[PDB]
Order: C-alpha cells, then structure tokens, then sequence
C-alpha cells in the first residue's frame, strides 16, 4: 500500500552547538578578521512554528564569552609590556588645588625608569591613583609599588586601538540556522510560538560593565524580569527596560600625555600633570527618570513576588570594586561608579543622582591570572553620554521578614550581560533528509 | 539564496515539500581564520554524508525518490490525509526519530543493493 | 602652458563658461584634466576631475567638458558665492587663471 | 591532467565540447600552512555548489545535459551555426552573463521540479 | 525549436583575486614550506584567444609584496634579539692603514657588554660602519649609540640563513588558471593576442634592489618601456632590457666574524678586525656595454616622448640612501652604490665605471615601524658577479623646456620591482559550467 | 558504521563486491587543530576525485556499474571462474595495476563521451 520515499531538503532541525562566526560592518575586536556584514540581511518569518527556547542554556553566551577574552588577550599581544616600571615609587600628595573629595585620590609618584641606553636611567615623575598604589611597607617611607607587580606583569595598551564598543553580528554556517523569538512579553524560556528565522544576530555591542547593562535592547512594551529560577537567590534577575535611562559620566580633570622613552622603541604613556583644578569623575542619571523605572521594576517584581510584598533596593553587600561599584570603560577610561543612590529606596504596595566614580590606570579584565593591563591616559576632558537599559539584581535570601523583598546590584560574570542580547537567539542544526510514506513505488 | 529558507517549517508535509530546493541550497556555503574555516569543512562533511546516503541507496542527484521499502505500520500508522495534509515535517520526524535507522538500514541493504545485482545480471542477458 | 582668459563674468540666473586651452598637440593626453575653485583666503578646492565627474558633496551645477586641444566648464546656475579663482590643470601644469566676477 | 586544459578556450562552441572532461577533471585538486589550505577548501566549496546545481537540475553526473526549458529568443535570437560553428565559449559566456540567472531560475523551478512530481505520481498509478 | 542544454567542463574564466601557492625546487623565503616543484611543468598555448591583461592591476604583485615581507617576518623571529646592544658606545678611527675613500667610514667603538652570567659584564671592541652609528650629543665626547636604538629594536639575522635569492614560482589552486601573455612586444596593458596557460609561473628570484632591476627576465627581441601612464610623471618607468649588462661588485677588505657570549644561549657577531689594508665596496660595469644600452633606452624613449627631443639621464634628485643609491643585497653584505655616473649623460638626435658603495650593517628593511636587523658579517672577501636586467626611472616633471626630458633613477617600492617579472602573468578563475540552444529536447 | 570494515578483503571478489556499502561509508569522516583539519580536507578530495571518476563515466551514484569498454586479454586472460570465485580483489589489483590506466582512459574517453553524444542526439529526433 504505502513506500518509503525519500526527500532531501526537509524544513526540520535540531539542537545543536557549533562555532558560529562573526560579521561587521585598529579595533579591540579585531573587526578585519571578522567577515563584512551584508546589506539589508534577510528575516524570514515561520509561521505556525513553535520553538522552545532557554537563554540559560544557550551556547552562544559561551562563545561570545571566549570570544571577547580571545579577542582581548589577542589585542594586547602586541602592545607594549611595562614591566620595568616594578620599581620603588617615592609618591606624595599632589601640590595643587584639590577637591576634598579627590584629596589623597591622585599621587605624584617619581621614579627611576630605563631608557632607551641599558647604561642609562631617567628620572622621572607620573600621578597615579590611589586605586593603583600599594604601600610597600607600613611605616612612613612614602615608598611605594603598582598593585600588579607582586602578582602579575602588567602590560600597556596601545593607545591607537579604541575601546569603544561596536555592534557585532553572530552568524551560522551553512547546515546551521539562528531562530529568534518575536515575542515581546518572552519570559527568557520555554515555547516561543513566533519565531524567525534570521542570517546572523542583529547588531550587539559587547558592553563590559556591572550592575548596569548600557547601551543595549530595549523591551518593546513592558519592562521585563528573567531568572534562571525566581525562587533562587543564589541566580541573578535581569531587568530589561522598555524606556532607556539616560546617564551622562564625565571624567571633569583636564588630562595631559606624558610619553617617556624605556626601551629602544618602547614608550610608556604617563598622566604628568592636570591643567586646571582637579575634581572628581561623576555619573549623572535624572532622578524623575529613575523613579519612574524603579516603579515599572517593582511593578514586574511584585507579579512574583506578591502584590503585597514591599520591594527594597539597596546597595551591593560585599565583593570586589568591579562589582560593588558600577564598573565601565567610556572614553577610554576606566570608571568605577558608586551607585548607593541608585539603589536605595523602600516600595510599599499603597533633579538629578549624582554617583561618585573612581579611576583606576591597572586594570586586570574579568579575572586572569598573572596578567594585568595599564590603560594610558586619554589627553582632554572625557563625556559620556549613554543609555541604561536594564539591571543585574541579586534578591536577598535567608529573610526574617516575609512582607519584605531586597534587591540589590551584582556583576562581575560577564556572560549575564551577553546574554541579555543573545536571549532570543537559539542556534540549531538542519535535518534536511527523511522519509515518509507514499503511494510511489519505484519501478 | 537564503531567502524563503524554512518558511515551510510550520507548513504541512505536502505544501512544504515544493520548497525542497530551497533548503537544498543553504547546506552549502589568529585562530578565527582556522575555526571558521574547520566550520566550513564541517560543512562540506555533512553535506557528503547526505549525499553519500543518497548514493547507497537509489537516490542519488534526487530530492524527491521513491524506493521499494514496504511502510511498516509499526513505524506509523497514520493515514495519508494525516501525515501530508494535516501534519508539519518536524511532528513526523519527532515521531519516526525512533524507527529512522531501521528505514534506513531496509533502505541500504535489502533495496538498493539487490536492485543493483538485479541489474548486474539482467544487463548480460 | 594651459591658458586660460583672465577673467569672466555672469548675471545671478545664468550660466557661465570658462574655457582651457593647450599649446600641446592632443596626443591623448588630455583625459585628465581638473578644475580647481580658490575662494580668496582659503585652500582650492576639486570642483571637476578627469573632464567630467564630480567629487562627491559638489553641486551639480558645476559641470565640464572637452574638445580637442580645449576643455572648459560651465558655472550654470550662477550664485553670489561663485566669486573665486578658477583653475584647470592637467597633472602638474595649473591654469593661469579666471576671476568669475557676479554681477 | 593538466595537459590539454582550456586548449579549446578559443575552439568554436561545438569542437569546445568535445573537451568537457579535461576541464572538468581540473577543477579538483606557518600561516602558509592554513592559506593554502583555505584555497583547497575553497575548490571543494565551488566543485559542490556546481555539483549542487547539476543536482537541482535533472543533470547530476552528466557533463551534457538535455532539459524541458524552451530557449527564448530574447535571450539569444543568433541560429545554431552561428553559436556552435562561428563561435567560442567565452563570446557567448559574455553575451548570456545577462540572461544566465533567468534561465538557471526557469531550471530549477518549473521543469526540475514539475518533472520530479510528476514522476511522483506516475510511480504510483 | 531550440532548447536548454547545459554544459559542464566549459572553457571560460573570468577576472579573479585568490591566494596563489608556491612551488619551489635554512633560507628566507622558507622553501620547506613550499611545496616542490614538478619536473618538465606542461605549457599550454591557447590558439585564436586574445585576453587583455593589465600588470598595473595585477593582485599576483600585491600577493607577492605580502608574502615576501611575511617570510622576512617569519625568519627573523627566531633569531637572536639584540636589544643589549643600546648602550654607549665608546667609538675612535681605525689605526690601520686607511684609503682616503674609508678615512672616516669605519669605527672602532667599545662597549660594557652582557655575558651569560648576570652578574657579569666584558669589555669588548666592535668594528661599526658610519652609517649605523650616531653621535650622542653634539660636544666631541666620542659617546655615540647605534642608528636604531631611539626608534627600534634590532634583531641580529641568523647566520645560517642565506640571503641568496632562489627562484620561486606561484601555482594556481584548483579551479584557478594562470594566463602567460607571450606576446614579445608587449606594452604591459592592453589585448594579447598570444596567450597561454601555466601550471605556474616562471622562477622568479624574489631579488631585492632599487634604480636598477637585478637577475631578472630579459626582452626577447628590443627594450621595453613599460608605465601605468606615460605622461604622469608620477608613475616609474619600468626598463627591461633585451641584453644584460654585467656588473661586478665587490667588498675588498678581507673580515672576520667575532662571536660574543651575550647570553645564555646568545651570540652577537662582531666584525673585530680587518686582515691588510681597508679598501671601499665598489661596483665595475662595462662603459661600453653601459653606453649602448642607456643609446637602446633613448631609442624607445623617443617613441614616446618625440623623435626630435633630448633625452637626459641624471642622477636621483633626493630621498633615504635606499632610494637615492643602487641598494642591493649580495653575498651576505648590504650595498649602497652611488650610480650618478651610471645616469650622467645628455643624447641628442643627431674602460670601465666604478660606482663607489658604502655599506651598512643595520638594516631597516621596507619601512616597517620598531623593527630593525642586524647583518652580521661575513667572513672573507665578496665577490659577486649580476645581470641588470633592468632599469626604474621616474621623469621629471615640471619641465620649462619641451626638447629636454630629464629621468632619474628611483625605486624603495620593491612592487615595482617584482611587477617586472609578473608584468605577462593574470590569474583567472574557471566558470566550468554553461547552457547554450540545442535541439534535443529532455524525454 | 567501522563494523565489518575490509572484511572481505581476504574474501573472494565474488562474495567481497557484496559488501561495497561497508568499505564506501567509511570513506568520509596548537598545530593539531590544524593538521588534523587538512587530514579531514585530504578526505573530502579524495572522496570527491573518486566521485569526479565515476561522473566522467556513467557510474554516477552507482556502486556497481556495467560498461561499454570490452575486456581485452591483454589485460587479463583469467577465466570468471579464476577471478570471482577463486581470487580476491588485492591479488586482481596487484595484477591489474598495470593496465588501470588504459582501461579508465577507454572508460573516459571513447565509450562515456560517444554515449552521452548520440544521447544529444538522439534527444532531438
Ligand atoms: C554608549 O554609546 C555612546 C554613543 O555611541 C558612547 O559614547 C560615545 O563614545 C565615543 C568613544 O568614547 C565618543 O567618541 C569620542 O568622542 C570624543 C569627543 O571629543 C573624541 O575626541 C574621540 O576621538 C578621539 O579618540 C578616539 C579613540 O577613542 C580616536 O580614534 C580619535 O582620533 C580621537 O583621539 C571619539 O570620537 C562619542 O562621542 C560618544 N558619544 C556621545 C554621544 O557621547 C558611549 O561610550 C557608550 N557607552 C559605553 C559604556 O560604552
Ligand atoms: C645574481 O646571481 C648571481 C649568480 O647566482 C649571484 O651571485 C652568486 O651569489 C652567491 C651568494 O652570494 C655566491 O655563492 C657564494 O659563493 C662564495 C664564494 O666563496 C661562497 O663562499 C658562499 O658560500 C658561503 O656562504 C653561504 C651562505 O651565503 C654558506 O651556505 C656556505 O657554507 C659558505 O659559508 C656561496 O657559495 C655565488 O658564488 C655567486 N655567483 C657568482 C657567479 O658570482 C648574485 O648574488 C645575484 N645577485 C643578487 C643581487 O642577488
Ligand atoms: C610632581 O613632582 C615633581 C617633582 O618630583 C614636580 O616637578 C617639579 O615641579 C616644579 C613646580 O614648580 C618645577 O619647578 C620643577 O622643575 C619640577 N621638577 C622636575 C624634575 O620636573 C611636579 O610638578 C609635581 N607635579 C604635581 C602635579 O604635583
Ligand atoms: C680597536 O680598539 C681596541 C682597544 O679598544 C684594540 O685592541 C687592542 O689592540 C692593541 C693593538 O696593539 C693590542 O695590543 C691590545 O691588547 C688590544 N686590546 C684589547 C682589549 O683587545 C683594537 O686593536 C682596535 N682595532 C682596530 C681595528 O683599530
Ligand atoms: C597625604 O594624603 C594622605 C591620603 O592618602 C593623607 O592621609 C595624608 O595626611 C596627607 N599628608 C600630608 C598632606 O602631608
Ligand atoms: C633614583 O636613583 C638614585 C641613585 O641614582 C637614588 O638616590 C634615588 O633615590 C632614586 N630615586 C627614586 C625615586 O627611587
Ligand atoms: C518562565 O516561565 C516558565 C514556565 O513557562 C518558568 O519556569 C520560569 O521560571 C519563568 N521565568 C520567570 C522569570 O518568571
Ligand atoms: C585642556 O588644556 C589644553 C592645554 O593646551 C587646552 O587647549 C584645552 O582646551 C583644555 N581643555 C579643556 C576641556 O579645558
Ligand atoms: C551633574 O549634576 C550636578 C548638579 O549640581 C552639576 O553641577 C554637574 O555639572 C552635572 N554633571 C554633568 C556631567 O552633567
Ligand atoms: C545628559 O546630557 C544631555 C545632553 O547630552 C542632556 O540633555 C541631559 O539632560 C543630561 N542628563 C542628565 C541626567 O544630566
Ligand atoms: C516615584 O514614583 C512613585 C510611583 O510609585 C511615587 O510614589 C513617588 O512619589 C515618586 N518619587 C519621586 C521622587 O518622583
Ligand atoms: C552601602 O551603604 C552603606 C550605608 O547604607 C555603607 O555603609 C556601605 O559601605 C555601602 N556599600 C557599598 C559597597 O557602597
Ligand atoms: C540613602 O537614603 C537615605 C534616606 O533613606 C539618605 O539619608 C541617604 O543620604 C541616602 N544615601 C545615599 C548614598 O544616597
Ligand atoms: C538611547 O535610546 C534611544 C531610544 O531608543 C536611542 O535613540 C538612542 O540612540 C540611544 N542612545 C545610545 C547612546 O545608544
Ligand atoms: C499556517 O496555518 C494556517 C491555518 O491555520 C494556514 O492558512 C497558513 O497557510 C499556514 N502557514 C504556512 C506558512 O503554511
Ligand atoms: C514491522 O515491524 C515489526 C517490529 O516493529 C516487525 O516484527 C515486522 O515484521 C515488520 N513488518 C514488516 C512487514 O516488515
Ligand atoms: C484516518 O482517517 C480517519 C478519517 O475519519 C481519521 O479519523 C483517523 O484518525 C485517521 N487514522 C489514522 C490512523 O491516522
Ligand atoms: C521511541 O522511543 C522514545 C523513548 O525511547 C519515545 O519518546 C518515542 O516517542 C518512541 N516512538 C514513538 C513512535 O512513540
Ligand atoms: C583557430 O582558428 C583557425 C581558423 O582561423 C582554425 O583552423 C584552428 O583550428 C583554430 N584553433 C583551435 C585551437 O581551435
Ligand atoms: C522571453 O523573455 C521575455 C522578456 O525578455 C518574456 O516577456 C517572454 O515571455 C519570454 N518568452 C518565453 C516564450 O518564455
Ligand atoms: C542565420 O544564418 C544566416 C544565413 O544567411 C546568417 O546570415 C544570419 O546572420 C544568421 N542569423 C542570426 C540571427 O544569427
Ligand atoms: C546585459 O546588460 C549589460 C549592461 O547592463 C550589457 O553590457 C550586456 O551586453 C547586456 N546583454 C546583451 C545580450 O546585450
Ligand atoms: C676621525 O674621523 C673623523 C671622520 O668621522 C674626522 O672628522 C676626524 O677628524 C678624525 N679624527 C682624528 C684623526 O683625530
Ligand atoms: C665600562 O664600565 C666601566 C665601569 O665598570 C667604565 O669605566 C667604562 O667607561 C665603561 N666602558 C665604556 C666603553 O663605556
Ligand atoms: C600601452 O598601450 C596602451 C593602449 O593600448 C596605452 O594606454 C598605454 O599607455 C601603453 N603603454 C606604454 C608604456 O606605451
Ligand atoms: C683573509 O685572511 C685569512 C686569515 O686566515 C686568510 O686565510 C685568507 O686567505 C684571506 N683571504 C683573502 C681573500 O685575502
Ligand atoms: C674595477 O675597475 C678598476 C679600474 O681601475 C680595477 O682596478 C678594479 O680591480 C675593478 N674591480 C673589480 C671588482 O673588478
Ligand atoms: C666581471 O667579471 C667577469 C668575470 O667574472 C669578467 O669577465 C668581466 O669582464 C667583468 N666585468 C667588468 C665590467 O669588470
Ligand atoms: C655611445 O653610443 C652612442 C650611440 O648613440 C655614440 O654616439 C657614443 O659615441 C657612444 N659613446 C661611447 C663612450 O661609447
Ligand atoms: C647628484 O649629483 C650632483 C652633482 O651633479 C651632486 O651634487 C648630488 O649630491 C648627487 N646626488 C646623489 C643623490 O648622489
Ligand atoms: C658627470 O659628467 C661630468 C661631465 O658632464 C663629469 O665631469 C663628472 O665627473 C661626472 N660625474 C660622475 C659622478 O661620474
Ligand atoms: C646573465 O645573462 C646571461 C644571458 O641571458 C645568462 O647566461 C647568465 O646566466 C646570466 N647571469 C646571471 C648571474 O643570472
Ligand atoms: C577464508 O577461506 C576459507 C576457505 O579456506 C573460507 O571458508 C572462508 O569463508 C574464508 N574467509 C572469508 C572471510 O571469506
Ligand atoms: C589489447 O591490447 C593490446 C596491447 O596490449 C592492443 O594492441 C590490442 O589492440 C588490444 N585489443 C583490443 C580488442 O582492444
Ligand atoms: C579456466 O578454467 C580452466 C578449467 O579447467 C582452468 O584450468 C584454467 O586455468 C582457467 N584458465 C585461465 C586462463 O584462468
Ligand atoms: C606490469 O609491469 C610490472 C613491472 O613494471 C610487473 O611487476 C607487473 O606484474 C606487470 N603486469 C603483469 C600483468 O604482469
């Protein structure tokens, strides 16, 4: 009665892993390796398709994870090594008018540095930030060392390469295919009954930062609450919001760049001194703005927790300063923002913020071993414009008081930042041969 | 190419196998110059296996070929109307997951290559 | 070696045309040839290379052509910022140079 | 191999193919280690694509293949001396580059496919 | 009537861009690497096909330029770094009997220089040439450094890796075809109407000089004046030659090879001393041989330039030593010849030269930035024999008088050199696959 | 997929050509990620070339393909007896290896090449 016929090309896949590469449009993330993008790149709607989707098992997370880390590592291969500047620094207070809230922030440390002769020595003299500057010994030598040089080297980055973020495309090889959920009130997991299926992901900008996620997705409609399991304090909750809130950082000091001669080619890039008064590096967010935001997160808590339960935000408890402050590289630079005013409000069921931020030169990205980089100073004044569009929460557990929820920031794991972009993206594998019963049989 | 790719995906079995060639042609196309490049061999990999399957059995340069396999009601008993008109291809390939390499195997062994004798021998009449 | 009038002039509304001309043979040499604007003060600027194409940003008003020994362009469309010197050099020889005067 | 490869480049279209399997069997074959490479897995890639075509067509395994397409004469309106007698490869590779995806279109589409069902159905009567 | 048929195996090709592989028969250019050649490679001529080629846009030059500036790259790596070598430098005149063309070209400098215990240091004496030695500072302390020691680090080139150019042929990979124009007339741009195809291409001795082409292909019949435009004075004008012109270019001074412990594991070689007397580097060529080729130029110079106009040969009116000498490598040893005798002569429509050469042991080779070799030197006398195959000449523009042209050596772009031998070959790809009317009609 | 791979091998051809599908599956699939990469590539091209073969003749798709080039004695006298019943395939290409060429230039050239040819023209009648 019925045959087996076989066809080639059947719309059906599966889960899959694979290493999905890269399109774009001097870089950190290479960007000339990277494939060039394509115009106007084809979606293609399946209707009648329901897909599951877990952002909290997605592969894609962990490849851009390496990827960005490779990507790093790879970019600061080249560039200058500054481990002969492991030496005694003899540091005093900076001289000039100083804002008592920078007084004792900024030291200016001199030093003997190499030169391009190995018979000859330099002296030399560069400000640092007391972020970067350890005490050698207790008592009161004012001799001083870089925070790296007891645990790892420490190398410069080239001042020609930008650490501005730039959109990149995650894309599938042949055989493989990217579906991306369409609904706007997705939930981060389980079935997706509006699915695309698309040629690479849309532009994402790799954004390190913590507490805050910047310059990324709006929500469509409402703001929206995704956990990996809401009952688990131990797993973050990532708030995306459907308005972005504006934050301007400005790093005020009129910055100058020292360029000293160490090795027959090799420049080492000191701050050298400050044109004008020395004030301190500040993020501003309208405070109406932020109100309101916070409202629309408590609003989407209280859907799990309770329409009763009053929802607290409070300040990080403990960890390092990338993830007590609000860590991020603007400009250039590296600020770490304190934002306990951001999060520090009591919600019953019933301007602007000012954060201070701090500088550091060494900075040690995510959390290698032994390896550390200096970012040279950028010369001018710096302003950042740029858009908060969502949160890393941690609830408190172990509550005594069941009528109150705590929220406070977390970070430091770069991958729930990633996947904040990469949430609605499932990456599977073409089944394109099957069979199926026919009245054709073969002659 | 990549244009109408899966669009059928939700469609039934018979209206989504007129769109055969369009899946057909999207198999085919510093450490990221060599991990990419071992994704495209991968590519041609599966792409040859495909068609090497298309080979051991009388299918090859086919989308669309008819055996001489027997459907077996164990492996499904739905009628025509229900799995061409009334089911999509991935609720078909979700049930028959189970039995696919015994078809397969039926289709290697027993068909293909006692055809193929077959005609090794009516070719010397 | 490529002469041009000392000077032209124009009414706002019309066209105007500078001319270029060669003591040189033809001798294919002439395919390109570029026009330069030079706003008293300032810089010149590439108003048409290679006879007849247009950096991108210049107004299509600015147009050239060729014929022969000579080669000229045409200002049509003539503004009161058109008063300038006017140049057309074919590689390293300039011209010698017009004062498009508005009137 | 090699020997005899493009020798009818300038040959006339019909004595040009004659040849086809001496062009054919030449399109087979320390960061110099990975680039060559790439140009190998490069070959595979267009060798499958071409392959790929053939098999979208009802032309898989020939080097001269017959179709259901009618020619038309927008695309060409010069007699058959005049194509295959009084000219080469290249000359009418230049004139048709104009026309070659509508006619690689109406290939794949209406006749590889219609013909394919329709062998369907005729396996079944 | 007339249907489909479709082709495959087509004889077509288009324009292409690919990475063509190497074929070759302790070298630069590595050898191993590449893949050896094939004995008796087949030549296939390709009858009543006219192609037009175009060397000013030839990608095989490019490829080229980039792979022979990467397997430089690639042999220096592991060699020994000599970053210890910038120190002070302690330079007085050799005291040997010194011919009054040297008297001031050589110095004797010592250093303080590393041993392979840390703790150590020697006092050593090196013979340095003067164009790779700088005066520290104005006031006569007889204090001078290396030339590179500011700018660049300097590597020493392994002595066992020889500088001898090898010919090198480049293949097509598969689906690819190389287009030999053998058209022996042949401008450089346009139609040829004798056109073969090649496995690969000829050997091509990857010879680096400048103003004058070295070992390279002859003219088969008359001299060919080859440029991207012949009325742009600024674009060179590539001469080939149709008979060689011999040249004789010797290091006279008889050297030794000091070997100096700097590390561990490393040596730096000195050239110590000089065995008789000190005599200048100098290249012979034919007066004669010389006066009919430069009479052979100005006869095809004139079929572009008139028949009536003077042609003027004058030497190189500026640039770095590269540019303005004959720069050649031979033997091992770096010349820098002075060829304004070479090109000093007036030709109107109607013995030997000795071209002084200094030589230099710091070597920055093209124009890449903080890298720098050290040539170390050769023991004994150089003696080497060459052909000038050919000529960079550049016009000089500007001219106040039309019946003179004036031309001047050039080069420093080494693709202009290897254009010279590229100039005949194109790289095409293969388009196998064609459908052309036909009468037989698919059952 | 390995099981029972070149069993046969010490088998007779007879009873060793029946068993084509085992030997034909597997033939497809930091310095080491890039070695074994170009060893994965060698694969794929040389799957292919064999594949190219059988294309060039009409045995495309086919593991066992009938001819028109008659055996000639030169090449072998043995009886079918001597050869399919009493010799492995080893023996039969260690003798054979000096006549293959011959016989797959008689396989390329004068039988795949006249057949496709009168095939053009038949289809035009
Ligand atoms: C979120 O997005 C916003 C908007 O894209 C982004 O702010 C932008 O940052 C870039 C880089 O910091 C700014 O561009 C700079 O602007 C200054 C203004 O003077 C220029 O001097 C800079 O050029 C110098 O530096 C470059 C290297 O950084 C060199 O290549 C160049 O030659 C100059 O030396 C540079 O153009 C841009 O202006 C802002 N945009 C706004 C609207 O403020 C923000 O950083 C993103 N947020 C995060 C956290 O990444
Ligand atoms: C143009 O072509 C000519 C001809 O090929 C070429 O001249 C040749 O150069 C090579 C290399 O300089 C010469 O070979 C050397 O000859 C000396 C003579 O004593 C030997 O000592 C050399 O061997 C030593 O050095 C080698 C490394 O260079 C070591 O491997 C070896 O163990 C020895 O230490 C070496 O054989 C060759 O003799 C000349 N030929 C002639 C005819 O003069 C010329 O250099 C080319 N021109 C350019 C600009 O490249
Ligand atoms: C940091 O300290 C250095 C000295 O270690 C200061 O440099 C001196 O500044 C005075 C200012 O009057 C000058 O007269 C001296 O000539 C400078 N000395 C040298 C060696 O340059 C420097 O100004 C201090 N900078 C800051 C920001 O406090
Ligand atoms: C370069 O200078 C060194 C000394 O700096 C010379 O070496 C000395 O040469 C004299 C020659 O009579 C010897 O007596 C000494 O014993 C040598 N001294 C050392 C430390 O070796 C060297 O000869 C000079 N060379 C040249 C070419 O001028
Ligand atoms: C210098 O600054 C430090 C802050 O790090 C402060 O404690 C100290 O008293 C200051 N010393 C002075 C002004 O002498
Ligand atoms: C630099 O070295 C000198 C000796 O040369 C020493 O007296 C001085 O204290 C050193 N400077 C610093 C800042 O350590
Ligand atoms: C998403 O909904 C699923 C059930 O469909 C549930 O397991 C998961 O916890 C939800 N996530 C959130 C953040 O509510
Ligand atoms: C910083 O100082 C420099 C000194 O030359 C000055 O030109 C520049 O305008 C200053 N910038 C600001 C933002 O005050
Ligand atoms: C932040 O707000 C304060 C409020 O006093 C204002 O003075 C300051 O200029 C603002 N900073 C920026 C960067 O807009
Ligand atoms: C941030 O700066 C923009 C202009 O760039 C301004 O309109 C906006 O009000 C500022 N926001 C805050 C919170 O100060
Ligand atoms: C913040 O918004 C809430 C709405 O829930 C309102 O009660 C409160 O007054 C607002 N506060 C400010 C400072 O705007
Ligand atoms: C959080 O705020 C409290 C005051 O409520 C303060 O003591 C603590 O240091 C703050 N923690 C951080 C990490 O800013
Ligand atoms: C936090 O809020 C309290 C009032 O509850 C206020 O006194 C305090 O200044 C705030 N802290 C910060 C760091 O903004
Ligand atoms: C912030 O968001 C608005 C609205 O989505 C957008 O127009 C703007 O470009 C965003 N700003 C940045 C810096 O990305
Ligand atoms: C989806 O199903 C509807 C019926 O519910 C049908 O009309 C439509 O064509 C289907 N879509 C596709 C792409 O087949
Ligand atoms: C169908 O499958 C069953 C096992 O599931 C087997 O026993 C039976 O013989 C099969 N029938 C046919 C007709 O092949
Ligand atoms: C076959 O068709 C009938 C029509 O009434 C339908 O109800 C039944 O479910 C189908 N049977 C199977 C086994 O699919
Ligand atoms: C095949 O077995 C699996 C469990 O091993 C089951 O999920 C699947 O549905 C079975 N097949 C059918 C047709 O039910
Ligand atoms: C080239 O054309 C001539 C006629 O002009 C012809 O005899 C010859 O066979 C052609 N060459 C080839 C290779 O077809
Ligand atoms: C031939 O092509 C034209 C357009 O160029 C089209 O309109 C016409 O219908 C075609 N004819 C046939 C018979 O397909
Ligand atoms: C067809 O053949 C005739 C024979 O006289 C020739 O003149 C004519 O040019 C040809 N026509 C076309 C359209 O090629
Ligand atoms: C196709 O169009 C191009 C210009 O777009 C033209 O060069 C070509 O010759 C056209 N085709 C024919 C048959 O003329
Ligand atoms: C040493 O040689 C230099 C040439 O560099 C010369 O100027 C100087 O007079 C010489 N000095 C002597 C012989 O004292
Ligand atoms: C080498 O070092 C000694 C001190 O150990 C010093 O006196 C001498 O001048 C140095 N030599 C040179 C050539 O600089
Ligand atoms: C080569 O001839 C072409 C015209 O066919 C011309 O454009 C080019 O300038 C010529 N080159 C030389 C050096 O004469
Ligand atoms: C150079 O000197 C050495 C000293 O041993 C001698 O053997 C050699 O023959 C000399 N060479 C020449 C070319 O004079
Ligand atoms: C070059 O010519 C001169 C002429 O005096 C001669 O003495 C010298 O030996 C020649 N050099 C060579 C290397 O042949
Ligand atoms: C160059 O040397 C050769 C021998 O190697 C000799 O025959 C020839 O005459 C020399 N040439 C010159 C120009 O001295
Ligand atoms: C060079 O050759 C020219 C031929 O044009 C001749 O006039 C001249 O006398 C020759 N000079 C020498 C030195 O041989
Ligand atoms: C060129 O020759 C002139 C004398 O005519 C001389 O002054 C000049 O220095 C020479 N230039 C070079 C680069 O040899
Ligand atoms: C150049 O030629 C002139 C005669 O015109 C002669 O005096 C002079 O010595 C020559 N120069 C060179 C460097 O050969
Ligand atoms: C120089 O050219 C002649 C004739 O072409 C050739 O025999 C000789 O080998 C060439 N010499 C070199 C060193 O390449
Ligand atoms: C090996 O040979 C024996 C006879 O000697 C035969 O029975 C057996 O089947 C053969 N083995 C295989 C694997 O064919
Ligand atoms: C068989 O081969 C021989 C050469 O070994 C040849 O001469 C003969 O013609 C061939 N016979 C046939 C029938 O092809
Ligand atoms: C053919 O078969 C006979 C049967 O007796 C056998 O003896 C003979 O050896 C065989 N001949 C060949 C040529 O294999
Ligand atoms: C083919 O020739 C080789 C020697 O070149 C020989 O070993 C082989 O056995 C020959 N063929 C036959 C059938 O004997």
């Amino acid at each position: 009665n019925l045959w087996v016929t076989v066809y080639y090309g059947v719309p059906v896949w599966k889960d899959a892993e694979t290493t999905l590469f890269c399109a774009s449009d001097h870089n950190v993330w290479a960007t000339h390796a990277c494939v060039p993008t394509d115009p106007n790149p084809q979606e293609i709607h399946l209707e009648n398709v329901t897909e599951e989707f877990n952002m909290w098992k997605n592969n894609m997370v962990e490849q851009m994870h390496t990827d960005i880390i490779s990507l790093w590592d790879q970019s600061l291969k080249p560039c200058v090594k500054l481990t002969p500047l492991c030496v005694t620094l003899q540091c005093t207070n900076v001289t000039n008018n100083i804002t008592d809230d920078m007084r004792g922030e900024l030291k200016n440390c001199s030093f003997n540095m190499t030169t391009e002769l190995r018979d000859k020595r330099q002296k030399v003299h560069a400000l640092f930030y007391k972020l970067d500057i350890v005490p050698i010994n207790e008592n009161q030598n004012t001799s001083y060392r870089l925070i790296n040089c007891n645990t790892a080297a420490i190398t410069q980055a080239c001042p020609k390469v930008s650490f501005e973020p730039i959109p990149i495309h995650y894309c599938a090889p042949a055989g493989f295919a990217i579906l991306k959920c369409k609904d706007k009130k997705f939930n981060g997991t389980g079935p997706c009954p509006s699915v695309s299926t698309v040629q690479c992901t849309h532009g994402i900008k790799p954004v390190v930062s913590t507490q805050l996620l910047l310059n990324g997705s709006l929500a469509e409609e409402e703001v929206m609450i995704r956990s990996k399991d809401i009952r688990n304090n131990a797993k973050n909750i990532l708030v995306q919001f459907n308005t972005p809130v504006q934050i301007n950082c400005t790093r005020p000091n009129n910055n100058t760049r020292k360029s000293i001669r160490i090795g027959p080619g090799q420049w080492f890039y000191a701050t050298g001194d400050i044109i004008g008064d020395i004030r301190q590096a500040h993020c501003n967010v309208s405070k109406a703005t932020w109100n309101e935001t916070l409202g629309k997160v408590v609003k989407q808590l209280r859907k799990h927790f309770g329409n009763n339960t009053i929802i607290r935000f409070a300040n990080s408890s403990g960890g390092d300063l990338e993830v007590t402050t609000h860590s991020f590289n603007c400009g250039g630079e590296f600020f770490y923002c304190d934002t306990s005013g951001l999060f520090n409000s009591t919600w019953i069921s019933n301007d602007s913020i000012t954060l201070p931020c701090r500088i550091k030169q060494i900075i040690n990205m995510w959390q290698r071993i032994g390896q550390a980089m200096y970012a040279p100073p950028i010369q001018g004044v710096i302003r950042c414009v740029s858009n908060i569009t969502g949160l890393i929460l941690t609830r408190d557990g172990g509550s005594t008081d069941s009528t109150t929820e705590t929220f406070r920031p977390s970070g430091g794991d770069m991958r729930d930042n990633w996947r904040s972009e990469l949430y609605k993206y499932k990456v599977v594998k073409i089944e394109p041969l099957g069979v199926a019963p026919t009245r054709c049989k073969r002659r | 190419v990549f244009l109408g790719f899966l669009g059928a995906a939700g469609s039934t079995m018979g209206a989504a196998s007129m769109t055969l060639t369009v899946q057909a042609r999207n198999l085919l196309s510093t450490v990221w110059g060599i991990k990419q490049l071992q994704a495209r061999v991968l590519a041609v990999e599966r792409y040859l296996r495909d068609q090497q399957l298309l080979g051991i059995w009388g299918c090859s340069g086919k989308l669309i070929c008819c055996t001489n396999v027997p459907w077996n009601s164990s492996w499904s008993n739905r009628n025509l109307s229900e799995i061409w008109d009334n089911m999509t291809w991935l609720q078909w390939d979700k049930e028959i997951s189970n039995y696919t390499q015994i078809i397969y195997g039926l289709l290697e062994e027993s068909q293909n290559q006692q055809e193929k004798n077959e005609q090794d021998l009516l070719a010397l009449d | 070696a490529l002469t041009q009038p000392p000077s032209a002039s124009g009414s706002p509304g019309q066209s105007v045309t500078i001319s270029c001309t060669g003591t040189s043979s033809d001798v294919g040499g002439y395919n390109y040839v570029s026009w330069y604007q030079q706003h008293p003060g300032k810089a010149p600027k590439v108003i048409i290379y290679e006879v007849s194409k247009r950096p991108s940003g210049v107004p299509d008003r600015f147009s050239g052509s060729k014929s022969g020994n000579t080669a000229s362009l045409t200002v049509s469309g003539l503004q009161a910022d058109d008063e300038a010197d006017y140049y057309c050099s074919s590689y390293e020889v300039f011209g010698t140079g017009t004062k498009v005067t508005v009137l």
